RNA sequence: GCGACCCCAGGUCAGGCGGGACUACCCGCUGAGUUUAAGCAUAUAAAUAAGCGGAGGAGAAGAAACUUACAAGGAUUCCCCUAGUAACGGCGAGCGAACCGGGAGCAGCCCAGCUUGAGAAUCGGGCGGCUGUGCCGUCCGAAUUGUAGUCUGGAGAGGCGU
RNA sequence: CGAGGCGCCUCAACGAGUCGGGUUGUUUGGGAAUGCAGCCCAAAUCGGGCGGUAGACUCCGUCCAAGGCUAAAU
RNA sequence: UCCGACUUUGUGAA
């Protein structure tokens, strides 16, 4: 048969950021790689960085 | 996301949460705004008086552009004096034609400075705030 | 120069002079079927600037079309619908009478190519054009820097897809700006532009 | 309906979903037009990329009355007064527009101002290599003859922001700005009336 | 040839731009009777005639119902502009003939 | 009777052109109803489906008998905006563009008309030659009821000089 | 290895059963009528077509149809 | 399908 709501393309596949929001996040990201707590908790090995 | 949605939350329950008794039907009171003099009287009346009915005159290939008419108001005309503009007053002259605009409004308080206003429109109230600070006007085109 | 001359007696076709030979003229094509080759064209004037040439690879034809209307040609009359499309006598065809006739010479002479036509007699149940076409296969014409295009493969039966003048006058074409804009590049086209529901992908 | 919700307009009731456009191939449109940008300009090398060079014309309605902005080409009579054939100016990168005309003598002195610009700035190669033609430039002047990209002439739009400082007079003052905007008003109501009245 | 008052209400109401006068163009010699064109013309006149409007037109104007040969014109010709000139036409053809 | 032409006829005459196929896109015609209006006839569905034709690698459109009302712009096409707006509509249900502005991409040309008369200066075919998508020669024909050239409104012809 | 451009000065030809008008049908957002079509009437050259309310008059702005071709962005 | 107008539709006598 068919299915019940069959999958169309003109589905919502893109999303939209603001441009400021986006510009945040990526200054949020940055300091939390300066902080080797951080660091850790992702897994990274990073005992022998100076 | 199909995740959050209450359908989900509704598995196992009969209805959906539509009811035994008054189901979910097609279109039961129509499709779209039908009815809205007979059966959805009411709500038309209630949240929409106005709806129906023809008032006023037509007006055939209305360009909007005809009416362009951007305003600003006194209250914000010493926003566009810079700072050492300020200072070195004499009075700032400001053609607010150069920001966008084309009718000065007379809501708000000028400072006790004067100032000179450039502008093609302007009203008498706005006009006379201008003059009661000292300020003098300026009609372009 | 003669042609001002011509020219401007075939501006007064309510003359005794126009009328007696159009008169005579309109007889005689009653008695002729109704796809004509011609040796050489009634109106040369009007020829001329319609485009033809006293060349190898013109050629003329008479075109007889009936007048009127377009009765709707369904088994009795009967329509079987609402009210609004039961209508059956007075309805119209959306092509010129000048298109219809260069379409069934195009139909009758598919190794010619129409250029187009121009209106010659009627009388109350037949009008009269004449139609000019081109052997694009002829040298003369593949040799010609003017009509040389005709011989292009995007120029096949244009009378078919109303390209020729007819076909712009009924087209809608025969106008500019607003009141002619919605038929640009084909009505057809403006619909489909206006129906098109556009998802970008960023929305 | 049910709520106070806003009166539903949805033009949905014929066949849309048989005419949605989507925008999937909208990178690729982006990087086959920055393609033929390239090809276009390997094609004419020392040419211009922007194109041929465009007047300065006042974008026309009230609302952008004061707005300046390309056109489409310079007049026949701004060509004349800059000292450029008609026939040559597309040849050597100039635009033609035979429609527009010149009404006011700013709007035309400016665009004659702007061909000299060019024309100081242009180097012509010869169609040969004898310099015959009288037109063409030096072979210094070819030897350093490079591609420029992006608008060569930029256009001014809108009128620059400047405050200046004045003494405000006893004239400036009393002039009653809203009065005269008023009077002005009924000068052009009563203007019928009046010429009826002075033609009996 | 007129600039106008820098006002932006009024009678000229308008931004101030020092205009200049227009060159002459080609097409502003349309619809000109040169010479020749006019000669073919009168020629061809001479040798058709006279529509039968146009002599219905003629004899109305001959007794003075100028009225009526306006109201004729228009009924053939259809608009109002074309009947006033179909109507002077006529009546310079019988001026012409006066002599 | 010999002739010139006009119109027409017949040729397995010499050389050539056409018909059908394909469906995504494109051009032309023709043309519903289910449906919505909580009934239904105008309206909607829809200038859609079906039906009959015509092309191409794109097609169509295209260089103002255009806009506007401005300090004015300046072919076509497409996108954004205009705008669910002006308008239309048992002014109900519903429907519904364009101008300005910003982009992509830009390009304008050819004829007929008066315009050889100190010379149809034009074109096709047969045959021969060659340096061969063509060129030349010769012989026939087309064409004066007009081939070539000049000219196209932005002009242009003619007259006088760089 | 003549023609064109430019400076100056008397002719200057431009498309007809077509435009346009009426009516009928259809179509449009186009409303005293958006396009198209049939039929009837039927042009002009100090003229013709437009300026989104039908009409007349006076000014103003703007174009020059009824022949043909035309890449690119799609 | 009947009926009227225009068109086909011209010419000359009282
Ligand atoms: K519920
Ligand atoms: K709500
Ligand atoms: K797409
Ligand atoms: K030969
Ligand atoms: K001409
Ligand atoms: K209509
Ligand atoms: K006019
Ligand atoms: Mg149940
Ligand atoms: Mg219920
Ligand atoms: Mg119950
Ligand atoms: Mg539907
Ligand atoms: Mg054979
Ligand atoms: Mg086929
Ligand atoms: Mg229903
Ligand atoms: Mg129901
Ligand atoms: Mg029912
Ligand atoms: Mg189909
Ligand atoms: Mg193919
Ligand atoms: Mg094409
Ligand atoms: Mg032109
Ligand atoms: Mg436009
Ligand atoms: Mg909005
Ligand atoms: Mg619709
Ligand atoms: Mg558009
Ligand atoms: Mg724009
Ligand atoms: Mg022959
Ligand atoms: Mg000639
Ligand atoms: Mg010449
Ligand atoms: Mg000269
Ligand atoms: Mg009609
Ligand atoms: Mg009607
Ligand atoms: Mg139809
Ligand atoms: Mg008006
Ligand atoms: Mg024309
Ligand atoms: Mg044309
Ligand atoms: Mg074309
Ligand atoms: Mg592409």
């Amino acid at each position: 048969g068919r299915m019940f709501a069959p999958t169309k393309t003109w589905r919502k596949w893109h999303r939209r950021v603001n441009v400021h929001l986006r510009r945040v996040a990526v200054a949020s990201a940055l300091a939390a790689t300066s902080v080797p707590s951080l660091v850790l908790a992702r897994g990274h090995r990073i005992e022998t960085v100076p | 996301t199909t995740r959050f949605k209450k359908n989900r939350k509704k598995r196992g329950h009969v209805s959906a949460g539509h009811g035994r008794v008054g189901k979910h039907r097609k279109h039961p009171g129509g499709r779209g705004n039908a009815g809205g003099m007979h059966h959805h009287r009411i709500l038309f009346d209630k949240y929409h008086p106005g709806y129906f009915g023809k008032v006023g005159m037509r007006y055939f290939h209305k360009l909007s552009n005809r009416f362009y008419t951007p305003t600003v108001n006194v209250e914000r005309l010493w926003s566009m004096v810079p700072s050492e503009k300020a200072a070195e007053a004499k009075a700032p002259v400001v053609d607010v034609s150069q920001f966008g605009y084309f009718k000065v409004l007379g809501k708000g308080m000028l400072p006790e400075k004067p100032i000179v206003v450039k502008a093609k429109l302007i009203s008498k109230i706005a006009e006379k705030k201008i003059k009661a600070a000292g300020g003098a006007v300026v009609l372009v085109a | 120069g003669a042609y001002k001359f011509v020219s401007e007696l075939w501006r007064r076709k309510q003359s005794d002079v126009m009328r007696f030979v159009q008169r005579v003229r309109c007889w005689e094509y009653r008695q002729q079927p109704a796809i004509v080759r011609i040796t050489r064209p009634t109106r040369p004037d009007r020829a001329r600037r319609l485009g033809f040439k006293a060349k190898q690879g013109y050629v003329v034809y008479r075109i007889r079309v009936r007048r009127g209307g377009r009765k709707r040609p369904v088994p009795k009359g009967i329509v079987y619908g609402k009210p609004k499309h039961q209508g059956i006598t007075q309805l119209k065809f959306q092509r010129n009478k000048r298109s219809v006739a260069e379409e069934r010479a195009g139909r009758r002479l598919g190794g010619l190519r129409v250029l187009n036509s121009y209106w010659v007699n009627e009388d109350s149940t037949y009008k009269y054009f004449e139609v000019i076409l081109v052997d694009v296969a002829h040298s003369a014409v593949r040799n010609d820097p003017r009509i040389n295009w005709l011989c292009k493969p995007v120029h096949k039966h244009r009378e078919l897809r109303g390209l020729t003048s007819a076909g712009k006058k009924f087209r809608g074409l025969r106008g500019k700006g607003h009141r002619h804009h919605k038929n640009r590049p084909s009505r057809r086209a403006t619909w489909k532009r206006n129906q098109t529901v556009s998802l970008r992908r960023y929305r | 309906v049910k709520h106070n919700n806003v009166i539903p307009n949805g033009h949905f009731k014929k066949h849309w979903q048989n005419y949605v456009k989507t925008w999937f191939n909208q990178p690729a449109r982006k990087q086959r037009r920055r393609i033929a940008r390239q090809k276009n300009a390997v094609k004419i090398f020392p040419r211009p990329t922007s194109g041929p060079l465009r007047p300065i014309v006042q974008c026309q309605t009230r609302k952008y009355n004061m707005k300046a902005r390309a056109g489409r080409g310079f007049t026949l009579e701004e060509l004349k007064s800059a000292g450029i054939p008609k026939k040559l100016a597309p040849t050597i990168g100039i635009s033609v527009d035979h429609r527009r005309k010149n009404r006011s003598l700013e709007g035309m002195q400016s665009n004659i101002q702007r061909l000299k610009t060019y024309k100081a700035k242009l180097v012509i190669f010869p169609r040969r290599a004898r310099k015959v033609k009288a037109g063409d430039s030096t072979p210094e002047e070819l030897a350093n003859a490079t591609q420029v990209q992006g608008d060569y002439m930029p256009i001014a739009r809108g009128e620059k922001r400047s405050v200046e400082v004045v003494k405000v007079t006893e004239e400036m003052k009393e002039f009653k700005a809203y009065g005269k905007l008023r009077v002005e008003r009924m000068n052009q109501r009563q203007l019928g009336a009046r010429q009826k009245k002075a033609a009996e | 040839s007129q600039p106008k008052s820098g006002l932006f209400v009024g009678i000229n109401k308008g931004h101030v731009v020092t205009k200049r006068e227009l060159p002459p163009r080609p097409s502003d010699r349309k619809g000109k009777g040169t010479k020749r064109v006019h000669f073919v013309r009168n020629l061809i006149r001479e040798v058709a005639g006279f529509a039968p409007y146009e002599k219905r037109i003629t004899e109305l104007l001959k007794v003075g119902k100028d009225k009526r040969a306006l109201k004729v014109a228009k009924r053939k010709l259809g608009t109002h502009k074309r009947a006033k000139k179909k109507r002077e036409e006529m009546s310079s053809v019988l001026r012409k003939m006066r002599s």
